Parts: C-alpha cells; structure tokens; sequence
C-alpha cells in the first residue's frame, strides 16, 4: 500500500486567518490526491481533486497544490464553518485507497481555566450494587489536561474513563469528566474523595487534592 | 442533485451476518463505480470495498477480504454489502460513495460524493436501558457564584440517547458528554449543567433522558444533598 | 563588442540556426530569412488536455 | 473470478505552449519548438572571425580621402564589414561631386 | 481529431504517465499505475525530431549582404531593390506561415493516429477476454494479474491461455 | 476515400438532409426523416472557415508600384527587372495551384473522417442492440421510437434500458 | 503506417503477387495463388500517376536567358542580379526539397489507407463466417472453393448462402 502521514493532527488558529495543512506520500502520487471536509455527525466532504483542481460548489478560498510525495491545503481566510477534520487521499496506486489521518483545525482562543466539580455516588446508585463519582471540568482551553482521582491517597493507574465535548460555539471552550466507577464493596471501604486536575490557567499546581 | 442513503446498519453478535444497502439517486447510476468507506468511533477513515459499473470488478480491504462481497442491482439503482464473520473491530460508520465514471477511473476521486452513513454495531451486549442516577449539588460552594448539576446516564446499550432538562427549557450552559464504551460492553454518559447556586432551594431541576431503542423513558430529580 | 557572429543586423547579431528571423531585413553572412511573422511555433507533443469536465 | 481493467490514453502536462493549425488557432500542445528567431544580442560583432572597420564620425569618403577629423581613426589590414553612425557627416569638407561614390563603398565594403 | 481517438473516443489525458506520450493504465488486485508504451512513443520521438530537423536543415544559405546603396538619380534601380526585397519576404512570410499551419495540424493528426493504432492493437490480442466499456478501456473476463499486464503491454498476451477462464464468466454475466 | 466512408461502405449523399453535413436518417413506427448532427456539422464548419481565413489572411502586401520604365540603353536592366517579375510569378503560379490541389485533397480526406468518427460512435453506442446491415445503418434489435432515435443522436443512448429485450430477440432470430 | 495496415498489422508484402500493388492470398482444396484486386490497384495507380503529373505539369515556365554582364562599374546592380538568382534558389531548393519530403509521407499514408480499406471491406462482407486470425487473415467456418474465392475478391460474398453450415462449425469448435 501507500501511506499518507498527515502531520501535525491539531492545529489551532483563530477565526479569520491563513492555515496550511499537509499530507506526504510513502511514494510519490503524481497528483492523483484529493483532500476532504469532515465534520462531526456529517459525512465527508469532496474540496480538492488533482491536487490542485477545486470541486462544485468549493469556495475559493481552499486551494491545493503539490505532486509527487508532497502536499498543501491552504485556507486563505477561516471563516466558522471552517473549523473541522481535513483528510487526504491517494488515488494513483489502489487497491487498497489509502486516505491519511487527518487533520483538526481548531479554534484558537484565551487560555481559559477549568471550574471543577466533583460529585458524590448517589444514594439510589447505592441501591443497585455499583457506585460512580463525576469530576466535572468546566469550559477551559486549552484541551491538554490531566485528571486523577485520589481517594485516600490512592493512584489509580485503572479506572475513570474520561470523555471530551466538542469546542462550544460560543466560546470556544471543552469540558472534560472522569467518571470513577467503583462497587459497593470497595466504595464504601474508604471515605475522602478528592479529584485531581492539571490544566493551564490553573497552571500554577492544581485545584483539588 | 446527488443523492446516496444508506441503510441496513444496525446490532448483531461477533460472528453474524449484516447485509447494508445503498439506494441511489440524481445519476445514471448504471454507469458509475461505486466504493464503501467505514469509519470507527472516534477513528479515521477506511476504505472497504470497490466494484466497478459492470460489477466484474471488485476489490476489498486486506482486513475484509473472504468475510465480505459488494454487489450491485444496476436496474434498481442500488449498491449493497455483505458482511460475515464479523468482529468487534467492524463497528463503524458504512459509508457509501460515488466514484468515476466506467473508463474515467482516476480522472476524479473514488470517493467523490458520499452518502450520510449507517452505523454497524458488533458486541455479543444486548439491548438494554439506562439507570439515571443523580449528581447531587455540592453543599459547599459559594452564596453568589454558580454551581453545577447533572444526570449520570449509566449501563445502556446500544448508542444513542438523547438529554435535556426541564423538558426543554433550560439549554444554556448544557454539556452532554459523548458515550464511553465501559469494559463490561455497556455505555455510560453524563449530562452536566451549571446555574446560579443562589437558585438552589426556589428552583428543581429534572433532566429528561429518552433511550430509543430500548423505549426508555425516566425523569429523574437532581436535589441538593441533607446532613 | 569584441563577439563572434555568422550573422549582422545593424540593431545587434543573432545566433540561430533556425530558418526565419524578424529582426531586419537588411543582414549580412549567413541569415535566416526575413518574415513579417510574429510566432512561428512548430508543435511537437499531443494536444495537451490534462483535465476534463464534471460529468 | 472476473477481472480487473487496462486502458489505453495518452501524454498531458502543465504546458501552455499554443500552436496554430489550419483548423483551429490557439491548440495548446504537451511540447513545441520555435522557428522564428526574435532574439538579437544588441551588439555589432565580428563576421568570419573578423572585426568590422568602425569610422565614427566619420564617412566612407573622409576616411578614405583622409578628412583631419578622421586622422585618428587606426589602420587595420583587414575588415569584414564597415560601420557607418546615422549622424556620420564628415566627408567631403570642400565642396563637390564624389564621382562613382556608391561603386567604391562597395569595392572597399571587405 | 482525424482519427478519433485523442479528444475523441478517449477523452482526455494523462498528468500521471510522465514516462512517455502514449501509454497504459492498469488495475487489479496488487494495485494501479501508468506506463508508457516505449515502442510507440520511441517511433514518434524519431519521426517528429526527424520533421523538426527537416524543416530547419533543408534552408541552407549563402554569405549575402542584402543591403544596396543608390544616389539621388538612381531612383528606379533603389525601387527595383526594394521590389525584389519585398517580394522575398513576401513568399518567404506566406510560406512559412501556411508550412507551420499544415504541420502542425499534420503532427496533431500523427499523435492521434499512434493513440488509435495502439487501441486497435490491444483490442485484437484480447479479444473475447475483456470487454470494451469505452473511453479506451478493457475490463477483463479473467482475473488480470501484473505479469498478465507485462504482456499486453508488450504485445505477448496468450489468448488460449485465458481463453475458457474468460469464456465461462462471460457467459454466466451475459445469462 | 482516405477514410473509406464517403463514396466507400456509404455509397452515397442525401439530398434530403438540408440543415448540415452530416447526419442521421431513422425510420421507425412513428415514420422517417433526416436529421443532421448538429455538434459534428459545426465543429467542420468552424474547422472550414478557419482554414479558408488562413489562406487568405496570411497574404498580407504592402503598397507596391510593380512597373518599371528604361530607355534603350538600359536593356539589361529591363530585361533583370522582368526577370525578377516573371520569377515572382513562376514562384506564386505554382505555390498556388499546389497549395489547391493539397488543401482539396485533405479538406475531402476531412469530410470522410469526420462521417466515418460519426458512423464509429453510434455503433459503439449500439453495440448488441442493433444489426450492422451496411451502408452505414444500423437495424435494431428492439422497437426504437422517436425518442429513442433522438438519445442516438445526442449520444444519450441506454445500452442497458434495452439491452434484455434486443437480446432475446437477438437469440431468437439466430436460432 | 498512419492507418496501421502496411509494416503495421500486416507485417510483409509479398513478393508473389506481381500483378497489382493490393490483393488477395488464398488457400484451400484446390491449393494456393494471389491475385491482385484489380478495382483498388487502378484506383491507386490513376490517382498515383495524376499526383506525379501535377506535381510536373503545374511548373509552366517561358523562354527566359538568366545570365547579365555588367562592367567594373557596375558591381551593385552585379550584386542586386546575384541577389535575385541566389533568392530564387533559397526558394526553389527550400520548396522542392519540402514538397517531396511532404508527398512522399501522404503517398505511402494512401497506400496503407488502401490496404486497410481492402481488409476492411473483406471483413464486413465475411462477418460470422470467418474468424481474424491476424496478421490480415480469415480463416473461414466453411469451405470456400475457387468460386467462394472468386466471390470474396469481387465483393460478391453471399453470406446468408454459409451462415448456417459456419454457425453450426463456429458453435461446435467454441464447446
Ligand atoms: C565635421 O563635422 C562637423 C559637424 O559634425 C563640422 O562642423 C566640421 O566642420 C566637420 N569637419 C570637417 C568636414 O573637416
Ligand atoms: C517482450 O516481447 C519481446 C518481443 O520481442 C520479447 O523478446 C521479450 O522477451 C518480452 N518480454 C518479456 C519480459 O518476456
Ligand atoms: C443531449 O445531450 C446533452 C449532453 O450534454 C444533454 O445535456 C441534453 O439534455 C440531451 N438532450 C435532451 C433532450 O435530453
Ligand atoms: C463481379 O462483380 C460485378 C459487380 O458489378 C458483377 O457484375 C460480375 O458479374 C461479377 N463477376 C462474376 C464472374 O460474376
């Protein structure tokens, strides 16, 4: 096959301005490559064919250029509708067609700081046999950031799944949750909970235990 | 315009057969190559399978080849896909997709115009509704800044479901988190939302979560905690 | 200038061995042959159509 | 069991070359050659490898007849061609008839 | 153009065939890719370099100083000069333009030709094993591997060879 | 002729085909007619009139008094101006009735191409559907109403839409 | 050639056929000969002979004594003379050498154009009856005696006449 590497996959920007995303080819494509639009609960979107050609209905500012091994995508000018996940594809030498990692072009914004929240396993989930904490991070940017659960003084490389939304479209910020899922045995076998966060604006060390 | 929809996708256990479909419209449909693309949750894209107008053609992915074959009904302007054998690395999104024209292979994309998609589910789960279990109030927070309440939606199966609160009425400030898949096969999401702590005490809060499939349908309470 | 030429034209020499030139009529040596022509371009590769309508 | 596809298509490029036919003006074509030469080197050089007799302010009859304006003008054996200068006037500076004037311009010419 | 093929039966080119003017593309399960026929575009690279040289290597000159010099009275021979001066660039121009319109349309003639005769070769070899779904394309009736590929495109494919393969799946598609 | 269509496998012209060079001539339940092929017809027109444009433009003169006056003690160049004025017209008398003769050939050699392209299109399009009874016509295989003449004609013809009917008939009637 | 028939999908002439520039070689039964088609040789040899005879005829030229003699005073008018007879050469050379470069590439097209109609029509006449075993060939699904020779070579092949006796030959070989 032939692989398509699309690095960096995250590029943050404002709205308004110039962003060039890349895609090299493990051999060279000529200039049978197309790039696509995706974005969430959408299905993909054809902007760029041949390398350069432009399809129905694309903008002008998207454009595309390159042969060979190497390849651009560059919007002139973001607007909102912009902000999205961008692949690539080769179609000189398939089967197998080969597309590419893609892309997250994001809204870059104000380092906000997180709001957390921890909750108590409700007494009616105490009912069943299981109990869950939520640690709730509220609308922060940047997205990198660490969350731990210390329960006595516990590390817990198991545990807490964490689930990301998407950038809110009013300001641009992401809310993350660790969810401690532990049973009625070992939950009540301890009693001081406390989460963890690591983010930027609250750069300095943390905001809970 | 053109127009693919898909359907067909759905629940089955590892092992079991699905057989997805894709009608066609706005194009001479018996003229066209025709290609199935699939993507994981949270994943990329991957190309699946190639057939060509004539259907003497057809091309799989290395980790589909012998479990599934394309086919075509050129007369009633449908695509189909026929999966066996299948494993839990096979849930994604089926998309369905126009490529060029018969002899103008290469001169535009394969994938030039694709469909909404089908979601395709492998898990040996069954269908299952949610337990809604509250996020209490911390009784600690501050007299005029704002606090955070929520709704644990917890072991249901299969995505998705859908949250509100107040029947609707409160929008501002949500945020729904996307599902996790918990290692015992189940799914579990929370739904948050901030307000003025001040308002705790003059004003209750219900969320309302709606599983379709498994025709749930429970309004829970979100109280501050006592002692 | 201190140049070589096979061909002088009173507005400067030219090196060439193609057939016709339009800088002057008035040369001395070995020319090409004057013509009112502004473009005499010989093809030698296939028309060129690298791409084709949206179908 | 049944197969796979060949093609059969031919050469395309980048090129914006035009060539006119007798059919059509302005067919744009993968590769052309030019036959008309436009391009001069703005210089007078020298012809069989050899310089041209340059006069300067000079004519054909003064340097010949040996006007004082030209007695600065070197002696060279040998030329492959003469220059004239469209303001070249001194020649004849007493007036008169040079007779069979351009037949000598020719016979000194090399 | 006069032979249908180039912007005719085959609709554009090629960007992606950077080996030679007239060629091949191909697709099976090992992949895709663009080959140039060398023998066939070898012969073209001869024929128009020895068109080029032709047309520039039979003008063949003289040492010739084209300027005359005429007195006030020697008007009719200084018109004479320029009647001949012009004459000459007159034939010369009209001649050298119609040659280039004539050869180029000529050489666009040429290249469709050698873009026809190629088809026409391939379609005889394969016969009943493939089918002609236009634009200049095959689709076989037998699964075509690399190796099958080399000898179409090297004029050596075995027709027999394939022969029943090709003959049982056409006739159970056309069933 | 070069092509082998005009005068050749369609013997030839109709003079009830008034709106063009080439076309088509059907007949079915509805009746029959001639039709020419409009996008062919114009692509020659175009072709013609450029290469008639050609010929002419490129003869561009400039203001000339070609008559010359000497007395009798000018003979010989008299006699070297009419030598230069009978030069010029051997030189154009012959390029021009070669010029003729070669554009006649290839503008009748142009024709027959294009009739034979037209003729190498629609049966690509036919393919089983239709018998090839000569002369340039094609019979088909299944019932072609005045619609399905008019998809030939535009190149929008339905090969699969009738490619079941024609082949039981096809069988039936060779059998 | 530019029509693929001569050194193209007919690899060779043949030596043994001294009656005609096209024809026919047969074999059966009754043995083997060639035999020119008399039709398209006279056609060639007419059209062939008219080329020759314009290109010769069209140069019409008048009594004409191209030499001048001029005195030592006269060397510019001795030049000018020079000028007219060395631009009346270019002229001459460049054109002749050019017309024959051009005719005979147009010459030898026409004679692979012919070859390729000659099959052409053979093949539209045989249809099912025969099969192309290349290299300009048929080889028939039912015997063809002297007289079914005679009817090819003159165009009067009566299909229908062998149809059935071919088809039940061509559908046995192909099971
Ligand atoms: C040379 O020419 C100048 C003007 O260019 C004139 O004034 C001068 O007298 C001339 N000298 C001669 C002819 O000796
Ligand atoms: C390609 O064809 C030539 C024909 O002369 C033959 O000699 C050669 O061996 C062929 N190529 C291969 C790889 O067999
Ligand atoms: C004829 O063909 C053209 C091809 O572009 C198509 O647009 C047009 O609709 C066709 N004519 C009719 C009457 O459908
Ligand atoms: C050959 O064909 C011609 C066609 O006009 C026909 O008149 C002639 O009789 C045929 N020859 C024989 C021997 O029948």
């Amino acid at each position: 096959e032939i692989v398509m590497t699309q690095s960096p996959a995250t590029l943050s920007v404002s709205p308004g301005e110039g962003v060039t995303l890349s895609c090299r080819a493990s051999q060279s494509v000529s200039s049978n490559l197309a790039w696509y639009q995706q974005k969430p609960g959408q299905a993909p979107r054809l902007l760029i064919y041949g390398a350069s050609t432009r399809a129905t209905g694309i903008p002008a500012r998207f454009s595309g250029s390159g042969s060979g091994t190497e390849f651009t995508l560059t919007i002139s000018s973001l607007q909102s509708e912009d902000f999205a996940v961008y692949y690539c594809q080769q179609y000189y030498n398939w089967p197998p067609l080969t597309f590419g990692g893609g892309t997250k072009v994001e809204i870059k914004r104000t380092v906000a700081a997180p709001s957390v929240f921890i909750f108590p396993p409700s007494d009616e989930q105490l009912k069943s046999g299981t109990a869950s904490v939520v640690c709730l991070l509220n609308n922060f940017y940047p997205r990198e950031a660490k969350v731990q659960w210390k329960v006595d003084n516990a590390l817990q490389s198991g545990n807490s799944q964490e689930s990301v939304t998407e950038q809110d479209s009013k300001d641009s910020t992401y809310s993350l949750s660790s969810t401690l899922t532990l049973s009625k045995a070992d939950y009540e076998k301890k009693k001081v909970y406390a989460c963890e966060v690591t983010h930027q604006g609250s750069s300095p060390v943390t905001k809970s235990f | 315009e053109v127009q693919l929809v898909e359907s067909g996708g759905g629940l089955v256990q590892p092992g079991g057969s699905l057989r997805l479909s894709c009608a066609a419209s706005g194009f001479t449909f018996n003229t066209y190559n025709m290609n199935w693309v699939r993507q994981a949750p949270g994943k990329g894209l991957e190309w699946v399978s190639y057939i060509s107008s004539s259907s003497l053609s057809r091309y799989y992915a290395d980790s589909v080849k012998g479990r599934f074959t394309i086919s075509r009904d050129n007369a009633k302007n449908s695509l189909f896909l026929q999966m066996n054998s299948l494993r839990a690395e096979d849930t994604a999104v089926y998309y369905c997709a126009r490529g060029a024209q018969a002899g103008y292979s290469s001169f535009f994309p394969p994938t030039t115009f694709w469909g909404q998609g089908t979601l395709v589910t492998v898990s040996s789960a069954s269908t299952k509704g949610p337990s809604v279990f509250p996020l209490a109030p911390s009784s600690k927070s501050t007299s005029g800044g704002t606090a955070a309440l929520g709704c644990l939606v917890k072991d249901y199966f299969p995505e998705p479901v859908t949250v509100s609160w107040n029947s609707g009425a409160l929008t501002s400030g949500v945020h729904t988190f996307p599902a996790v898949l918990q290692s015992s096969g189940l799914y579990s999401l929370s739904s948050v939302v901030t307000v003025p702590s001040s308002s705790l005490g003059t004003q209750t809060y219900i969320c309302n979560v709606n599983h379709k499939p498994s025709n749930t349908k429970v309004d829970k309470k979100v109280e501050p905690k006592s002692c | 200038h201190d140049c070589n030429t096979t061909c002088q034209t009173p507005k400067g020499a030219i090196n060439t061995s193609l057939p016709f030139q339009n800088i002057h009529p008035i040369t001395i040596g070995k020319c090409p042959k004057y013509v009112k022509s502004t473009k005499l371009r010989l093809a030698t590769g296939l028309r060129n159509i690298p791409s084709i309508q949206s179908i | 069991d049944p197969g796979d596809t060949l093609c059969i298509g031919y050469h395309a490029n980048n090129s914006t070359d035009t060539v006119d036919t007798v059919l059509e003006k302005n067919v744009t074509v993968t590769h052309s050659v030019n036959l008309l030469e436009d391009k001069h080197n703005g210089k007078l050089c020298k012809l069989r490898g050899v310089a041209p007799l340059h006069l300067g302010k000079c004519n054909i009859a003064g340097w010949i007849l040996g006007n004082p304006e030209c007695e600065s003008l070197s002696t060279a054996s040998s030329w492959s061609y003469i220059v004239e200068t469209p303001s070249s006037d001194n020649g004849t500076c007493y007036p008169g008839d040079f007779i069979d004037y351009e037949e000598l311009r020719e016979q000194l010419s090399s | 153009g006069l032979f249908g093929a180039i912007a005719g039966f085959i609709e554009g080119g090629w960007t992606g065939m950077v080996d030679g003017w007239y060629g091949y593309h191909h697709q099976n399960e090992q992949g895709s890719g663009y080959a140039a026929d060398l023998k066939s575009t070898q012969n073209a690279i001869d024929g128009i370099t020895n068109k080029v040289n032709s047309v520039i290597e039979k003008m063949n000159t003289q040492f010739t100083a084209v300027g005359k010099e005429f007195n006030h009275l020697e008007k009719r021979i200084e018109n004479l000069n320029k009647k001949v001066d012009d004459g000459f660039l007159d034939i010369w121009t009209y001649n050298a333009e119609l040659l280039v319109l004539l050869e180029n349309e000529r050489t666009l003639d040429y290249h469709d030709s050698n873009v026809k005769n190629l088809y026409e070769k391939v379609r005889s070899q394969l016969k009943n094993n493939a089918k002609e779904i236009g634009n200049g394309c095959f689709e076989f009736y037998h699964k075509c591997d690399n190796t099958c590929m080399e000898s179409v495109k090297n004029g050596t494919y075995d027709y027999p060879k394939y022969s029943e393969e090709a003959k049982l799946n056409r006739e159970e598609i056309d069933s």
